[PDB]
RNA sequence: UCUCUCUUUGCCGGCUUAGAUCAA
RNA sequence: UUUUUAUUAAAAAAUGGUAUGUUUUUUUU
């Protein structure tokens, strides 16, 4: 389809992007999309129109008569988000993710580990939960005070947030910014 | 440096404090013509506490291609092999596991017919390779072939930081799949061979002719090991339906499916948030179910490469057999 | 020659944009109390030190 | 008219068009450039080239710009007689400006406006002319010298230094390299900055570089500390400052804007001085605000202190008490730089204190207006809290005198308690019983013997004699005015005497060159043998203190009257009155309108929170003030009513029964606004006549926001403990928490949480705060209170807990019940989603649901440059997705007016336009949906009948090739399936589907027909049984009648509510397969299901995790 | 007036008071209830000047739309 | 990113601006130096470049004069500076450059601020600097661009005016020119 | 009295909240 | 000392969101 020309965004990353344009033209299109209208024309039905088809039953005749199927009466949105959607199953990544058979194929492998062998890889892996450096020297102790770490519809995406938009029921931070002992003295 | 994690099937590149030896070795780099000094920004007690030599990349790599290579041999059991140092038990099963979904491997952890024996004969990944071998069964190997050439040759496209990136843009505006990066590099091969090998076009083109010979010779060699196994490698699809080529990466790329998010992010089959890379073509064009190859993290954000969209009923047919 | 807006180019050299102000005719002076206040105020501050 | 200018045409030539308010600006300046060419070419003699009319004018326009930036406009080679005529104009238009200044801001402060243009527009005119009046107040300090002479100078600096060597204060020093706690200060300082700012992209140049400042200085601090002390010890000439004024409708803050890198560095002096003040004692406990307490609690414990003072009620012997309330009235204009230097240097370091006397001396700019600040003291520093707290200090010392100070302070290594004395023989001493300064307000209590009195009269009427007696004829100037009379001040000749010489009398005490008392700011009320209550008004709060000896009438303690006790006697002795200042009614009203009129306003959930924001800080400040003050009910009332009334406009029909209390007031993850209310109460009436003179008993209630139908929607208060309980409880608290404290130090125990369980979330500074993780920081953080206060000179956005923090003080107000209370109130979870579109998304249960606050869409197009159409509907999204949700009830059928139209292609009826529903059911339907589910449907139906296919009436059955738009008409609806009969059966009268004990043997028929009719339920009639009965038998019938066989069956789907029904004559075998088929179609339809699952994405509501 | 008032005329036969502005209509104060009553409208621009009949019951009014 | 030394280049352009705009649109100045500011713009226009700072060494009037300010208002630079006739900023300098020559005398015949580092200087009070012979490429293209920005003028939109007459000019000398060759 | 050249030579879009904002 | 009564509302157009400007001849001699 040419996917039109694509030259337009060269680089220029979000923030400075002009706008989305469904045919090069600067419009929204659709109630949900920001756009002041919706359908045709502000309207339900279509440029060419829309005609059921002839209809006979007579226990013959009716056989030529079909059910109905999803894709017939769907549009290019309501398949997209259709492809969209599909997301079951699953199942075998689950099992062998995240060891079962695995198992199976440590007593293929002889383990009679008893107690567990480790490599100084694993002291790398304790290092995806330990840093990434911050730009500091090897001998640099830094400090303790300087490191930190509902529902409804929107207010909108260009309202931003604030003071004003937080959960005014509050209830949680249960125990954990508290101590459980304070010395006296 | 790099620290793969088997968990998740990412890479990422981290800082870490030198080693004794690299230390060392640093300070008696200077000083080869003349007297020289060093100063290390640090203090001896710091010195004190670093571990004496960096770790073996035979402890910092992937060992799938080891379990090959001692299958091939023939180790049924793994501890046998005299490691100098031990691997991690616990990467050797997840490779293990990775051999046995990916199907070279029996619920035995034996070579599974003579597919795994044919993965084992290869040098490439097994990933890469189950393509490959299964290519023979539906009559499309040349263009899965160069598909394979191109991905271990690596990147075949040059990006200039001048102002020439947006002529590169240009450049590569001929040649846009609407299927992805990866029938876009099918393109740009196919066109490569057609152009004679002119290296004023590759230089028109922004394209990197090195990584495109390195590909030839991959393939040729490829061609040897199929042929080795009496496989023709005449084969290609006369018509334009890229769709059996797309199974046969699926049959490839099983672990490596996603899905779009409402965030932009998209959902990994397996319940991982990555990202795509800015490089691939499809960044925002909002593609519902795509396939990726290799995952590289960075601090906030996984990433993916060699982006190519999917279809959901090939998915599905496939994970049901 | 306004310091705001002019609808068409008009380059206009630096010296007579500075001519066209009443700069010159606003005095800057400063009154001769200051002169008593701040030497008083240095005074009692040194006889307080003391 | 239409006839004549349809055959004759517009005639558009030689008609006049009226000025009208719009045209003024454009046609005034018309005018007057009209007559500037008149006597351009009149003054200009014969013969000298007239054409000079166009460079004139534009001197003039360029003379009105210079006028209006407050530029002198020398032009050297104009001729005298242009340059007259140009001034003359140009003060003409001048005073024509200002003059509609005055009149635009003298509206907007009665609020007969609700522009936003002339709101700003008048903003702008307020800035310029108070610019132009500083730059003349700078210019003449300047030509005048020192207003304070070198004699009050010395006098001031010597009293200074002996009440700080009184109290051997030991200065300051520079901070040193080797600081403990300059990391604690830092990161202080550093959140305080962060606190102003969110995660939001609005963020201009100068709030993104001080981001990126702040952020270097949390990756690596120590190197920011090294410079932020050279910056210190070197800097002493800055960066201009911007001005601007942020608009409260009854007066302007001036904000002052400062470079980002001088701000880190006045924040981290900022805290490091309040933290050394505090450390050394410098100020003397009766400074506010204080870390101590809330205004609420300073203005009890007020109360308590007067009534704790040795026979302060007694009248016996013609004592006197006179509680002065003034403000200093302009005190920060009249900030000698040199003297404030030579002031701060005694306090601290040379270098610290030129460091903050030079900061002071900075260029302030507002758009191409300019001056340096050379007088004033500049408000919108960081440090400005510190700056004016220790000078007002020197105010406090020239009110009191060096002896009373020492007496009411104490001796520094013991300092009093905060209003108390050692002992009754240093309290009695001297006229002066009790002092406060809030910041630039003085309140001071004399206690008068009859001898004093009368000595201090007498003074006051040698020096102001009054003849004629008027000096009651103004006393009070109508501030006292909210109590009724004989509770107010009684005007007698000698109380307002008394009351008028103690004003002489502190005015006197201060010099004129740096403050003043105005009268029309001051209100001293007296307790005598002739008035029996003390009235003040500190913070925002009315107090009128009535002792119990006066009293001699019952009345019944409100929650809003506060007891005072006697220590002494340990008994109540005086009943406190407390109420809510005009001043903050004006504030909350002023308040709700800025409100209003906002960038943000245009979504409905942003003016929701901005209206729960903005109650909840006003009935935690005042949380039963704000009961006992009726005006303030009736302003609720109206404020919330307008609040709903934005969002009734917004959807075009602010029609009454559209918009039941489910739909503002349910909670957020139910589809509504999550309104907290409080306008829905009964307002207490008694008659007027004696209403003014005396308190009478509440005899009558007005009703306030009406509920149609019988609601209970909870108040707001009752989930806010009042201020007298609090207190109470936090003095309970405390001393058991000390007690407990010190049986725990007996022993080698380390105190515990699961200790103080019982009193968790008790006491004023909360008994969490004590484990707090980050207590040690915290213990640094000193002086927070004045700074919060102060923050209102640097941020452009109020700050609605001023009084608070939520670090130092703990959360105050514990609001979560309110949420299960407004769900009981308004039917349960089960009747708020009946209101809703719940049901016609197919959901099994509530339970799992939650919605998605952003589509993803729009997280993509929040930082792209888009035109305004695009932006506004952008903004309009969430909107229609509320919209969306509320259909069924916002569409209703029981309405007062409106035309009734079918949309087109569709069964749903609309009433009125109502544009934004209507375009979200196009959106729904944005295909033929309505017709092909209506085909789809009967689709269904005949292929299992096509399954049992060998049954009865199978002689014949046909469905007919209908009239294509048969699926969106009921005027009249043609057949559907045809069934004809073999042979003969005995059927009755039709019935539903849920009937057993069904007779079928009255009549004899043999043929029947089913069809199916669609239908969209509303909130008011869904019941489809009922639906499904009438139009069966309107259409069997109608004499008019399509279909052929004389009875049938007629089913109904309601598509809202995903119900169905049926109702006609049956025949065994036909009414079970079509109970066991009809939910079967129901949950397979492909368009049944391709619309909820449409409709689901319209309401971005999602299934479980 | 919106605008700047030009020129008044007590009517001395009848209790009126006439006025003309820049702001282009002309009005007539009825000064039994100082009240404006009668409007005279067609002006093109500002009205400068206004004059009475001595004896007939009309107004001549003159402006900057050059004509009277 | 933003900021800088303001290079001869960066300091002329905004000269050329100056005189092309006033001193009243300081953000449409600063969106030909993309490394600059409007605040800092003005800051450098009005502490450095505006012709009206006199640059010439100290005479010795003005210098009695400084020294009797600055005893008169200790710091308060901003108000000293209008009565001595230069900036604050060089008031500031020159003040403490003859505190160190005393001091320097001082030595002859015989800490506070030493402690800690030398003060980074302002950026907008320093002198330019001085260009090289290859000014990188981005300086380049920046001059190019206010080059052609300066000698834009004839407003923004009036470029269609002239175009559709050209465009008129054109189609009616074509069918002119058919009515010639039939 | 012509021709050319120079020089002398007095000289022939408006308003408002600067309308409002601005990071690769 | 026995009883009360009191009930505002309410929808349409333009601003506001498929700009706009262009566009075919019967006589020469």
């Amino acid at each position: 389809f040419d996917l039109e020309p694509s030259r337009i965004n060269q680089g220029v990353p979000v923030w400075k992007q002009e706008a989305r344009d469904e045919r090069n033209r600067k419009r929204f299109h659709g109630a949900f999309t920001g756009g002041f209208s919706a359908g045709y024309f502000n309207t339900v039905g279509s440029k060419e129109g829309w005609q059921p088809k002839s209809w006979k039953s007579s226990r013959n005749e009716n056989k030529s008569v079909h059910g109905m199927t999803i894709d017939d009466i769907m549009d290019e949105e309501d398949r997209a988000d259709q492809e969209l959607s599909k997301v079951y199953t699953s199942k075998i990544n689950t099992i062998d993710t995240s060891d079962s058979i695995g198992e199976k194929m440590l007593k293929n492998l002889g383990w009679n580990g008893h107690d567990f062998v480790i490599s100084p890889f694993q002291g790398y892996y304790d290092d995806t939960k330990l840093t990434n450096q911050a730009y500091h020297g090897i001998g640099y102790q830094a400090d303790d005070v300087f490191q930190l770490e509902r529902g409804g519809f929107g207010s909108g995406v260009l309202n931003d947030d604030g003071i004003e938009d937080q959960d005014i029921y509050d209830l949680g931070a249960p125990k954990m910014r508290y101590d459980k002992s304070i010395n006296i003295t | 440096q790099r620290i793969y994690n088997p968990y998740t099937r990412t890479s990422k590149l981290i800082n870490v404090p030198i080693s004794k030896s690299s230390a060392i070795q640093r300070s008696g780099r200077a000083g080869r013509t003349m007297r020289g000094k060093v100063f290390r920004l640090y203090t001896e007690k710091a010195y004190s506490l670093m571990k004496e030599e960096f770790e073996a990349d035979i402890l910092n790599c992937d060992m799938s291609p080891l379990v090959l290579f001692l299958k091939g041999l023939g180790l049924k059991n793994i501890l046998q092999f005299p490691f100098f140092v031990r691997p991690p038990t616990v990467h050797l099963m997840a490779a293990l596991e990775d051999l046995y979904l990916l199907g070279v491997l029996d619920e035995s952890g034996n070579l599974t017919d003579p597919l795994g024996i044919q993965i084992s004969n290869s040098f490439l990944d097994a990933n890469i390779s189950k393509a490959l071998l299964t290519s023979n069964q539906f009559g499309c190997t040349h263009e899965i072939l160069s598909i394979a050439s191109i991905l271990t040759a690596g990147e075949v496209f040059y990006n200039p930081t001048s102002s020439s990136k947006n002529d590169a843009f240009v450049a590569h505006s001929s040649f846009f799949a609407n299927e992805g990066d990866i029938i876009t590099a099918l393109n740009v091969f196919e066109s490569f061979v057609g152009n004679k090998k002119d290296l004023q076009w590759c230089r028109k083109n922004y394209l990197n002719y090195q990584t495109l010979r390195q590909a030839l010779d991959i393939r040729t060699h490829l061609v040897r090991f199929l042929n080795k196994f009496s496989i023709p490698t005449a084969q290609r699809l006369p018509s334009s339906d890229c769709s059996k080529i797309l199974k046969c990466l699926l049959d490839g790329f099983v672990r490596n499916v996603a899905h779009l998010q409402n965030d932009g992010s998209y959902k990994t089959i397996g319940g991982k948030q990555v990202w795509l890379d800015s490089s691939s073509v499809l960044h925002e064009k909002k593609t519902p179910w795509i396939m990726y190859s290799s995952a590289v993290e960075s601090e906030t954000q996984i990433f993916v490469k060699n982006i190519s969209k999917i279809e959901s009923f090939w998915l599905d047919k496939y994970y049901k057999r | 020659i306004s310091n705001w807006k002019n609808p068409k180019g008009y380059t206009i050299p630096l010296d007579k944009r500075l001519a066209a102000d009443g700069r010159g005719l606003n005095d800057v002076e400063i009154n001769d109390g200051f002169a008593k206040f701040s030497e008083a105020l240095y005074t009692v501050e040194r006889q307080a030190r003391e | 008219n239409l006839l004549a200018r349809q055959f004759e045409g517009r005639h558009s030539t030689g008609v006049a068009k009226q000025i009208t308010k719009q045209r003024v600006d454009s046609h005034q300046d018309l005018e007057l450039r009209a007559a500037v060419m008149n006597d351009i070419l009149d003054m200009i003699p014969e013969g000298i080239r007239q054409g000079k009319s166009k460079t004139i004018l534009q001197h003039l326009s360029e003379a009105w710009r210079c006028w209006k930036a407050n530029i002198p406009w020398k032009v050297p080679g104009l001729p005298a007689p242009i340059e007259n005529m140009i001034l003359r104009y140009v003060k003409s238009k001048a005073d024509w400006w200002t003059s509609v200044a005055h009149f635009n801001r003298e509206r907007i402060r009665r609020g007969a406006t609700v522009d936003k243009t002339v709101a700003k527009k008048n903003l702008g005119r307020l800035t310029r002319l108070w610019l132009k009046a500083e730059q003349e107040r700078q210019h003449n300090y300047l030509k005048d010298g020192p207003y304070v002479t070198a004699d009050e100078a010395v006098a001031i600096y010597t009293t200074f230094v002996h009440w700080l060597e009184s109290r051997r204060f030991q200065p300051i020093p520079f901070p040193p390299l080797s600081y403990k706690h300059d990391t604690k200060l830092l990161v202080l300082a550093l959140e305080r900055l962060k606190e102003a700012y969110s995660v939001k992209g609005r963020l201009n140049q100068s709030q993104r570089e001080e981001l990126a400042l702040v952020e270097q200085a949390y990756d690596n601090p120590h190197e920011m500390l090294s410079q932020i002390k050279r910056r210190l010890l070197t800097m002493r000439t800055f960066k201009e400052v911007g001005i601007e004024f942020m608009d409260m409708y009854s007066h302007l803050i001036p904000v002052y804007s400062v470079d980002p890198m001088e701000k880190i560095c006045d924040a981290y002096l900022d805290q490091y001085l309040w933290f050394e003040a505090d450390r050394r004692h410098l100020f003397p406990s009766w400074v506010k605000p204080s870390d101590s307490e809330p205004p609420p609690l300073l203005v009890y414990k007020w109360c308590q202190g007067i009534n704790n003072l040795t026979d302060v009620w007694e009248t016996s012997n013609g004592e006197c008490n006179v509680l002065m309330e003034t403000r200093l009235s302009k005190v920060f204009e009249k900030v000698d730089l040199t003297l404030l230097n030579r002031l701060m240097s005694l306090l601290m370091d040379t270098n610290l204190a030129s460091y903050a006397s030079a900061k002071n001396n900075v260029v302030l700019s507002y758009k191409d207006m300019s001056h340096t600040n050379s007088y004033g003291l500049v408000r919108g520093l960081q440090f400005s809290s510190f700056i004016w707290q220790f000078y007002g200090l020197v105010l406090d010392l020239l009110i009191l005198g060096l002896q009373r100070a020492t007496e009411i302070a104490g001796p520094a290594d013991a300092p009093n308690d905060f209003l108390h004395f050692k002992d009754q023989a240093t309290e009695t001493s001297h006229p002066i019983r009790l002092y406060t300064r809030y910041i630039d307000k003085v309140y001071i209590m004399f206690r008068f013997t009859d001898e004093e009195s009368r000595d201090l009269i007498q003074r006051f009427l040698n020096e102001n004699p009054d003849p004629t007696n008027s000096n009651v004829v103004n006393y009070s100037k109508g501030k006292k005015n909210c109590w009724p009379r004989d509770a107010r001040m009684r005007l007698m000749k000698h109380d307002v005497n008394l009351g008028r010489a103690v004003f002489w009398e502190i005015r006197n005490r201060l010099p004129r060159s740096l403050t003043t008392l105005e009268w029309e700011d001051t209100f001293p009320s007296v307790y005598s043998k002739d008035n029996p209550n003390l009235l003040f008004s500190m913070t925002g709060f009315e107090v009128r203190i009535l002792p119990k000896i006066r009293q001699n009438e019952e009345f019944s303690l409100k929650d809003g009257v506060w007891n005072l006790t006697d220590n002494r006697t340990k008994q109540r002795t005086a009943q406190a009155f407390i109420r809510v200042t005009e001043d903050g009614i004006n504030q909350f009203g002023n308040r709700i309108r800025q409100i209003l009129m906002s960038s943000g306003s245009t979504t409905f959930t942003k003016i929701a929170n901005k209206w729960n924001t903005a109650l909840i800080a006003l009935m935690t400040y005042y949380r039963e003030a704000a009961i006992s003050t009726p005006e303030l009910l009736d302003l609720l009332v109206k404020c919330e009513s307008k609040i709903q009334t934005r969002v009734k406009i917004s959807l075009n029909s602010k029609m009454p029964s559209r918009f039941p209390p489910a739909v503002f007031y349910s909670p957020k993850e139910l589809g509504g606004l999550g309104m907290l209310s409080m306008g829905h109460v009964l307002i207490p009436q008694s008659d007027l006549r004696w209403s003014k003179q005396t308190d009478t008993g509440i005899t009558h209630f007005r009703s306030g926001m009406t509920t149609n139908g019988e609601h209970l929607i909870p108040n707001l208060y009752r989930y806010i403990q009042p201020w007298e309980s609090e207190f109470i409880d936090s003095q309970r608290v405390w001393a058991e928490y000390a007690m407990k404290r010190q049986e725990a130090l007996q022993q080698n125990r380390r105190l515990t949480l699961e200790d103080l369980e019982d009193s968790w979330d008790r006491g004023i500074p909360r008994i969490n705060t004590l484990f707090q993780k980050d207590r040690h920081t915290l213990a640094y953080d000193k002086g927070w209170r004045v700074r919060t206060e102060f923050k209102q000179y640097q941020l452009l956005k109020n700050n609605p807990f001023w009084w608070t923090s939520q670090r130092h003080d703990g959360k105050l107000w514990q609001l979560n019940n309110y949420r299960v209370d407004v769900i009981q109130a308004l039917g349960g979870v089960e009747g708020i989603l009946e209101h809703t579109m719940f049901k016609a998304t197919g959901f099994p249960s509530w339970e799992g649901l939650f919605w998605e606050k952003a589509s993803g869409f729009e997280e993509s197009m929040k930082f792209k440059k888009l035109t305004n159409a695009q932006r506004s509907g952008l903004n309009q999204i969430p909107n229609r997705r509320f919209t969306l949700w509320w259909s069924p009830t916002i569409n209703r059928a029981n309405v007062y007016v409106g035309f009734q139209v079918q949309l087109d292609l569709t069964g749903i009826m609309m009433h009125g336009k109502i544009p934004t529903l209507k375009i979200s059911l196009i959106q729904i339907f944005r295909s033929h949906l309505w017709q092909k589910i209506h085909e789809s449907v009967v689709w269904d139906l005949c292929q299992v009948l096509d399954q049992e296919l060998e049954s009865l009436q199978i002689e014949t059955v046909q469905k007919e090739t209908i009239h294509p738009r048969k699926s969106y008409k009921m005027n009249s609806s043609c057949a559907d399936i045809l069934l004809l009969a073999a042979y003969k059966w005995n059927v009755s009268r039709p019935s539903l589907l849920n009937d057993n004990r069904d007779v079928l043997d009255n009549t004899t028929t043999n043929k029947y027909w089913i069809d199916v009719q669609l239908r969209f339920g509303d909130y008011d009639s869904h019941d489809i049984e009922r639906y499904t009965r009438a139009k069966f038998l309107d259409y069997s019938t109608d004499a008019q009648s399509m279909y052929p066989s004389p009875t049938g069956v007629l089913i109904g789907i309601d598509l809202c509510y995903n119900m169905h029904s049926a109702y006609g004559n049956w025949i065994p075998g036909m009414k079970p397969l079509i109970q066991q088929s009809m939910n079967k179609i129901m949950k397979a339809n492909p368009a049944l299901y391709v619309l909820r699952e449409r409709i689901r994405k319209g309401l971005q509501l999602y299934a479980s995790e | 007036h919106i605008a700047t008032v030009r020129g008044l005329a007590v009517s001395p036969r009848h209790p009126y008071l006439f006025s003309c502005g820049e702001d282009k209509m002309v009005k007539c104060w009825d000064l039994e209830t100082n009240k404006v009553i009668r409007h005279y409208h067609g002006h093109l621009s500002g009205v400068y000047a206004l004059k009475l009949h001595p004896t007939l019951d009309v107004l001549v009014t003159a402006g900057r739309d050059a004509v009277a | 990113l933003k900021g800088g030394a303001w290079k001869n280049t960066e300091d002329e352009i905004l000269k050329a601006a100056v005189s092309k705009y006033g001193k009243n649109q300081w953000a449409r100045i600063s969106s030909l130096l993309v490394r600059k500011t409007p605040k800092q713009c003005k800051a450098r226009w009005y502490e450095w470049i505006d012709p009206s700072i006199k640059k010439t060494e100290w005479s010795r009037e003005e210098d009695e004069k400084l020294l009797h300010l600055a005893k008169l208002l200790p710091t308060q630079w901003r108000t000293i500076a209008p009565i001595v006739g230069r900036t604050a900023t060089q008031c500031l300098e020159r003040y403490q450059k003859l505190l160190d020559d005393l001091e320097a005398k001082e030595n002859e015949q015989l800490n506070s601020r030493l402690r800690f580092g030398e003060a980074e200087p302002n950026l907008e009070t320093l002198p330019a600097l001085p260009d090289a012979i290859d000014m990188d490429e981005d300086e380049k293209e920046m001059l190019s661009e206010a080059r052609a920005r300066l000698a834009n003028t004839q407003g923004k939109k009036a470029k269609r005016k002239d175009r559709e007459k050209q465009l008129e000019l054109t189609r009616r000398l074509s069918h002119l020119q058919k009515r010639r060759e039939l």
